[PDB]
């Protein structure tokens, strides 16, 4: 109902080319933070196991995977409409979560033990 | 949308009332109007399980995999000091580790005679 | 050597107390639980503790007994008084001074 | 065991687990009364004895094939007085007092204890030393000057 | 207050394996055998199980201190009449304690041989929530030392760990003094008014 | 002993001198004949599966092996039945109706009532404030 | 109304605090020497209610007092245990610290935020700061964060990370303390300095971290794969007064606790401002002498400014027969030539 | 161990928000999404208007510096993942009968 | 304060002046430091001194001492009942008050009852000790207060019974009294602007409490120098 | 306070040597024990009165109640 001003309604919107047939079109649950630049990387190591330890821009990157609930809300033509593209609500499939870890340098045990 | 033994709603988000005390084949919410005029989940059951470690006995003491209690020989002390005994002559005599009085008094770090059951006090 | 005894810095200090540095600093660190705890009443962001303690008690209000005496409305019968607020917004201990 | 309790409709949900946890700790399968836990101790002075953490003389007489029933000794003096006369209530007291000064190895003489036990057992009953025990006396300033 | 150096050799090689006397007490309690090493992933799990109980891990005390006071047998029975630097009739430290003047052979041995275990109220050194008795120890430690066995003597001085355990034997002993002050004050004047 | 006229001692005892013919187990059987047998001693688990139809409560039990309780506490498997048929149910059927009555009288206390205070004992709510600071010399 | 609180000790309140007793909040800082007067500021009382409970759990020496509360320095008698003092290096946080930077670092590590997650249980690790639940991770996650936040702290990374912050990681254990990773930076904690072994700097550790650390004592005794921390001196754990005992590990510890009790009630120098002061009683020793058998921390506290006692040529001898049961026999011509003279 | 990315997109079309599990509202309505504007991550609206419910919501405001969820799409001849990115609604559900506040006084 | 040892002799004090005390009519006095429980950490106490408070009150419980940022102390005890109905506890002036927990949990943020429910239900459905103890806590409150549905309405009742013992002013409605109760008592680590975050800690002081009455969490000992400040 | 006149145990007059250790380190410029050896230093039944004395009379005299400032 837009009780404070500055709320703008949405007029023109981009196209959402989902088919979801019956080849086969899957709407996954890939995830992204903002601490890295978005359009910077096109090389992305990820798998099903924890074989995802990455480093771009000198940081201890990784994908945190944990499969074990949210919503899709599309427009139809031009009004935003938050239509739930579905079969009868939507269910999520895969956890592609971009993450960042941080690791210590190695323990120098050998130094400080004075004999 | 029932998990465990709790009947719920699709609109309001409340625990619906227990399907036994309700009228014939119908349950509903109190905030919104829960659409279950069929009582689709009018059949319910749940398992419980007791805490099996709330009944201690001496038989669980044998059902454990470590030494829960002593046996009639499993305490063989060896605090041998070579002090003379007057009542049974057992030179062997243990100690016990205390310090009784206020600090104007010596070591109250006891003895105990080991053959006739005589008790000894390390006064000073 | 392993260590050192002292008998001339002690006499460099009795006759000549230090000007710019309080000597033996482990003693002034030994009462820092008590000195610094009374400092934090005044020193602290948003005015310190007592200036933060007083903005957690600020409204003890009551009302009078006269009607507002407008037209005979809903708000002239069932009305008691006007709003009056005692409040405390800032407190400070000054310093010990002395005057007749 | 297996038994399926049925209950009503207007009855609401109840926990069932905790009540069985309480009652199973309350049931006594085989309790001889006022007696909890007999135990065979380390053999003392060669005397093959037992120790019973409860006092019931009347049921132990009925166990005569394994207990010599003419040597049983307790610490509940107010139970020996009820069953075994007053003269055994006197010989228990000089034992039970001497069972405190012996564990700390303080050999108080029996002549002091025979006097105390024959003062408590002067009226045939186990009279304590207190306000109620002094209530039978003659010299009445002694009563006022106690408390 | 000084022996010859042979009493250390009399104790050390078995005081070194006194960590495997505590360990051999830590194996008899857990009902394992075959002299397993202390960092076994199943030995710790049993010892974690006997840490959350009170009566269990009371037995672990009473098995250990019974076994590790037998080291004090093997030190007191060989040193103090013989290993001392001054023999008895000139030895003034024993001439008092072995005549009834002042002190006894505990106070002889705590000066010359060793202190021994500083067991609190019969059991042993208390334990933290983790499984350490001090922050200087590996948790769930199977040792005489973390059990509070104090190898040193008061002549050569006691280490920072076992000093702290010996102060536990003070602070729980002194508080018996402030808890008895009028126990038998009423009781004796309860008799002399009736046996008056 | 000396005072207070001990009718109910907190910790009583009784020494029983056994005969001479009796052996150790023939007395160690006999300790197991006298001592009390809680029904909590012979039970490992109690499975309770709840259902409704019309509320119904299945109650199952799990005792131990028969060569243990009958050789630790001298209790047969029909002496167990003779308790559950007679002592256990009536105590249990008491403590269901006894606890259902709490459901049927008032469905909760009234919020707004101030009870007496929390960390205060009912004997002056304090120990002392004038002498508990003295050292042993003082 | 405020001075009346500081005269009698009564904590009068028509409203009422959250404490349970209303007396004994303030005492008389006596001046009977300089040891007694400095130890008022270092003393802490357990609480005036616990004198009721004669169960000695509130009175017993406990292993978590390592380096915070002195094992020796407490009086005998009735408050023996309720009246134990701090340590030589137990420094207390007064101001709080900054927490506007730290949650931006936990989310930078593998911590999921509080609202997006919908998870609980002991089987996860609840990350908290000052009683504000913010996250959920696994037990092997916070096991690394308790090393990762320690590197990021003692080095120079961001001024938002303080050094008074305690990282109370509770490792999971079978039916033990509740597992979680607990941060506190606020007012009124107990902190002492230790030596952190990798990236060797001086580190600060609370009494809630120290329940789950393996802090070695001497660097002769540092083992492998267990010790992350060592202490600068093992005499960072005693009091000031108990440290001043010469060869204080050779004595029998009920004569160390007795030493701090008869070390306060001597007569030394209450002060040197005695011309411009006024007290009810001032016991002053005339001929003050420093000890020859002294401590290395005797000089840094500056106890030469208040010499409590004197050096006397002692003959350990039984010669006269007027000395048993702790009696001693003075030299008369020492006394007639001035010996412990005092007004 | 590689999956490509189609492109980058931000513009307001789709909201991605968390709720309580077991919620089938009648889907015979559209929703509104309105946009306060400040040239960073903007406060976004839930607007669920059917004939039985009238509820609303908000997006979060504290931890928006390390988080912007995503809806992506897959194609088994291209084998990539695209972006339809969304700050998360953490909102709630009420009805128009849950507005009956009563008399706060006694008269 | 910023005064030289050389200048402390100029104004006649000891050159190594301690300070840090009061002079109250010549008698040099000081406030003794005391040992109290660590702030902002929910302890897991067991205590036999809870059984005095009535029948069915257990011996367990969760104790927290949330200090305010101006150092004001406030304890919010959280008991456990055999009946399943967990009762919150606090103190306002000199008295002791008991409320059902879901009444607070409805009042902190605007929750539906399944939002309360599935709020507690994070995972571990299959535990029969979570999913059964949790029922009577929800079943009783719907039975005890059927006419208190949403947060605006539960504050009508909470500020109602606690109106006059808080001595609030007649311009304040029953919800505005109740909001001030929720801003003066329960979990005062934040006060206002944290009524979402004050919810997430009472989901943590229950899941701790249910992990105590089963015994998966051993109770903390307050003497042990680790929960006390 | 000031240096004692007589040695307590022995009895030698020890109000004599209190003053030569600045000049032992400023005029003679030594280390400690070399300056603690020469000038008549003889018996460690009274050599203490060099090492042991504090001379607290210097700290009192700055608190003069009889002079301006």
């Amino acid at each position: 109902f837009s009780i404070p001003d500055g709320f703008k309604k949405c007029k023109h919107l981009k196209n959402f080319p989902l088919n979801g047939d019956n080849k086969q079109q899957q709407v996954w649950l890939i995830k992204f933070p903002s601490n890295v630049d978005i359009s910077k990387l096109k090389s992305l190591p990820v798998d099903f196991e924890s074989s995802t330890t990455m480093t771009i821009d000198k940081h201890d990157y990784k994908i945190m995977d944990d499969t074990d609930n949210m919503t899709l809300l599309v427009p139809s033509e031009s009004k935003e409409s938050l239509k739930i593209a579905s079969t009868a609500p939507l269910q999520f499939d895969k956890v592609f979560s971009v993450s960042e870890t941080a690791k210590i340098p190695a323990i120098d045990y050998s130094k400080v033990r004075v004999p | 949308s029932v998990v465990g033994s709790l009947i719920f709603c699709l609109d309001c988000g409340d625990l619906l009332e227990n399907p036994n005390a309700v009228l014939g084949s119908n349950v509903e919410c109190s905030q919104c109007k829960a659409i279950y005029p069929k009582s689709q989940f009018s059949n319910l059951k749940v398992v419980t399980t007791t805490a099996d470690d709330a009944f201690p006995s001496s038989l669980r003491a044998k059902k454990s995999v470590v030494k829960t209690s002593l046996k009639k020989n499993e305490l063989k002390d060896g605090a041998t000091i070579k002090e003379k005994c007057p009542q049974c002559g057992n030179e062997e005599m243990n100690y016990h580790t205390l310090q009784l009085r206020s600090a104007d008094e010596g070591a109250t770090v006891f003895y105990t005679c080991t053959s006739c059951g005589y008790k000894f006090r390390t006064n000073n | 050597r392993t260590a050192d005894f002292r008998t001339l810095e002690r006499e460099s200090r009795f006759i000549n107390p230090p000007k710019d540095k309080s000597a033996f600093p482990l003693l002034q660190e030994a009462v820092q639980p008590h000195i610094g705890s009374f400092n934090a009443l005044t020193e602290g962001p948003d005015g310190g503790l007592l200036n933060l303690g007083v903005k957690d008690i600020g409204e003890k209000v009551i009302f009078d007994g006269k009607p507002l005496n407008s037209e005979d409305e809903i708000s002239n019968s069932g009305y008691l008084g006007n709003k009056l607020s005692v409040s405390v917004e800032q407190v400070s201990i000054a310093k010990p001074m002395s005057n007749d | 065991c297996e038994f399926k309790l049925e209950l009503a409709a207007d009855t609401e949900k109840l926990l069932m687990v905790n009540i069985v946890e309480e009652i199973c700790r309350k049931s006594i399968i085989r309790q001889i009364p006022h007696i909890d836990r007999c135990v065979h101790p380390e053999p003392e002075n060669g005397k093959r004895v037992l120790v019973t953490e409860g006092v019931n003389f009347q049921a132990m007489w009925d166990q005569e094939a394994f207990i010599d029933v003419d040597g049983i000794t307790s610490n509940d003096v107010a139970a020996v007085l009820k069953t075994y006369g007053v003269e055994a209530a006197r010989n228990t007291i000089v034992n039970e007092i001497n069972n405190v000064f012996s564990r700390y190895a303080i050999s108080v003489s029996f002549r002091h204890l025979d006097l105390i036990a024959d003062m408590m057992t002067r009226q045939g009953t186990y009279l304590a030393f207190n306000r109620q025990g002094m209530e039978t006396s003659t010299s009445s300033f002694m009563k006022m000057s106690y408390e | 207050l000084r022996l010859t150096a042979e009493g250390n050799k009399w104790r050390t090689d078995i005081l070194k394996t006194s960590v495997d006397t505590g360990r051999e007490a830590a194996a008899e309690v857990t009902n394992l055998d075959k002299d397993t090493p202390a960092d076994d992933p199943e030995l710790l799990k049993r010892l974690q199980e006997i840490l959350r109980d009170n009566n269990k891990s009371g037995i672990l005390d009473a098995v250990t201190s019974s076994k590790v006071n037998a080291i004090t047998s093997q030190v007191v029975s060989k040193c103090v009449p013989d290993g001392t630097m001054k023999k008895f009739p000139c030895n003034s430290m024993q001439a008092m304690a072995l005549s009834g003047a002042k002190g006894s052979n505990v106070n002889v041995s705590q000066i010359m041989c060793l202190l021994g275990q500083q067991a609190l109220e019969g059991r042993r050194v208390p334990v933290m929530v983790s499984g350490k008795t001090l922050p200087s120890f590996k948790p769930y430690e199977t040792d005489a030392m973390a059990g509070g066995y104090v190898k040193g003597r008061f002549y050569s001085g006691i280490k920072p760990q076992e000093y702290y355990f010996h102060c536990m034997a003070g602070r729980e002993g002194l508080i018996d003094t402030a808890v008895k002050t009028s126990r038998s004050g009423y009781l004796q004047r309860c008799l002399t008014k009736q046996l008056e | 002993i000396v005072m207070t006229a001990s009718a109910a001692i907190k910790t009583p005892q009784m020494t029983l001198p056994i005969w001479n013919d009796v052996s150790d187990e023939q007395a160690d059987t006999f300790c197991k004949s006298i001592s009390k047998v809680l029904l909590s001693e012979v039970i490992d688990k109690v499975i309770v599966t709840e259902t409704t139809g019309a509320r119904s409560y299945v109650i199952h039990m799990r005792f131990f092996d028969n060569n243990e309780y009958s050789e630790e506490y001298d209790v047969s498997k029909e002496e167990l039945q003779n308790v559950i048929s007679n002592q256990f149910i009536h105590l249990l059927e008491a403590a269901i109706v006894k606890e259902i009555k709490k459901q049927k009288r008032t469905t909760g206390p009234d919020i707004g009532v101030a009870v007496p205070r929390l960390q205060t004992d009912v004997a002056n709510s304090s120990s002392n404030s004038k002498r508990l600071e003295e050292d042993n010399d003082e | 109304k405020m001075q009346y609180f500081l005269s009698t000790g009564n904590l009068v309140s028509q409203s009422g605090l959250d404490l349970q007793q209303v007396s004994g909040y303030t005492v008389v800082a006596e001046k009977i020497n300089f040891y007694r007067f400095i130890s008022h500021f270092r003393m802490v009382h357990r609480g005036s209610f616990f004198a009721q409970l004669k169960t000695t759990t509130v009175r017993k020496l406990l292993p978590e007092s390592w380096g915070f509360l002195c094992p020796v320095h407490t009086p005998d008698g009735s408050p023996c245990g309720l009246l134990n003092h701090f340590a030589h290096k137990c420094r207390i946080s007064t101001q709080q610290s900054d927490v506007s930077r730290i949650p931006s670092i936990l989310y930078s590590l593998g911590v999921a935020p509080a609202s997006h997650t919908f998870a609980a249980g002991p089987s996860l690790c609840c990350v908290q700061i000052d009683g504000k639940i913010i996250g959920w991770v696994s037990h092997e996650q916070g096991k690394i964060i308790a090393d990762t936040l320690r590197y990021w702290k003692v080095e120079g990374k961001t001024p938002g990370l303080p050094i008074d912050l305690e990282i109370g990681y509770v490792p999971p254990s079978t039916r033990g303390q509740y597992p979680g990773l607990y941060l506190f930076g606020g007012h009124s904690r107990m902190l002492r300095p230790v030596r952190y072994l990798p990236l060797d700097k001086e580190d600060i550790v609370g009494p809630f971290e120290q329940v789950y650390m393996n802090i070695a004592v001497t660097p002769q005794e540092i083992q492998n794969n267990v010790h992350t921390h060592v202490e600068f001196t093992p005499t960072n754990i005693l009091s000031i007064l108990a440290n001043l005992t010469p060869f204080s590990d050779f004595n029998q510890s009920p004569r160390n606790m007795y030493q701090c009790q008869m070390g306060k009630q001597t007569m030394g120098t209450p002060g040197v401002a005695l011309c411009h002061r006024s007290d009810n009683k001032l016991y002053r020793l005339q001929t003050g002498q420093t000890p020859i058998v002294k401590a290395n921390l005797y000089d840094d506290y500056g106890m030469d400014n208040f010499p409590n006692g004197f050096n006397a040529v002692v003959a350990v001898i039984s010669y006269t027969g007027y000395d048993m049961d702790d009696a001693m026999i003075i030299n008369k011509s020492a006394d007639e030539r001035g010996f412990g003279y005092g007004t | 161990s590689e999956i490509e990315i189609e492109s980058v997109q931000d513009q307001p079309s789709v909201a991605v928000g968390s709720f309580f599990k077991g919620f089938r509202a009648p889907s015979d309505t559209t929703f509104d999404l309105y946009k306060k504007k400040k040239s960073e991550k903007d406060e976004f609206v839930l607007h669920g208007e059917n004939e039985r419910l009238e509820y609303e919501g908000y997006t979060d405001s504290s931890s928006q510096a390390s988080n912007q969820y995503v809806v992506g799409l897959f194609n088994p001849e291209k084998k990539s993942i695209q972006l339809y990115k969304a700050p998360v609604l953490v909102s709630k559900v009420v009805s128009k009968s849950s507005k009956n506040l009563r008399g706060p006084k006694i008269k | 304060n910023k005064m030289s040892p050389y200048e402390l002799v100029q104004h006649k004090e000891e050159s190594d002046e301690i300070g840090g005390y009061f002079i109250v009519n010549g008698i040099e006095k000081l406030i003794r430091m005391l040992i109290v429980q660590r702030r902002n950490h929910p302890m897991a106490i067991i205590r036999p001194s809870f059984a005095n408070r009535g029948a069915s009150y257990s011996h367990y419980g969760i104790q927290i001492r949330s200090v305010r940022p101006d150092q004001t102390s406030q304890t919010n005890v959280l008991h456990y009942l055999n009946d399943g109905q967990v009762t919150f506890r606090f103190s306002w002036r000199k008295n002791e008050y008991l409320v059902p927990v879901v009444m607070i949990l409805k009042a902190l943020c605007h929750t539906s009852d399944r939002e309360i429910f599935d709020g507690i239900i994070g995972n571990d459905v299959k535990d029969s000790f979570l999913t059964d103890r949790l029922e009577l806590l929800l079943r009783g409150f719907k039975k005890r207060y059927p006419h208190l549905q949403n947060r605006t309405q539960v504050l009508q009742y909470l500020g109602d019974k606690f109106r006059v013992v808080f001595q609030a002013s007649p311009d304040q409605s029953d919800l505005e009294v109740g909001q001030e109760v929720l801003d003066r008592i329960v979990l005062v680590h934040l006060g206002k602007d944290g009524s979402q975050d004050k919810f997430r800690m009472l989901l943590f002081m229950i899941r701790k409490l249910y992990s105590l009455v089963a015994g998966e969490c051993s109770p903390d000992n307050p003497d042990a120098t680790q929960h006390q400040e | 306070m000031i240096v004692p006149v007589r040695c307590f145990s022995c009895g030698k007059v020890v109000g004599d040597k209190w003053e030569s250790y600045l000049n032992l380190l400023q005029e003679d410029e030594l280390d400690e024990g070399t300056a603690l050896s020469r000038l008549g230093l003889k018996r460690y039944c009274c050599r203490r009165m060099i090492l042991t004395h504090v001379d607290l009379i210097e700290k009192f005299l700055r608190y003069n109640p009889l002079e301006k400032r």
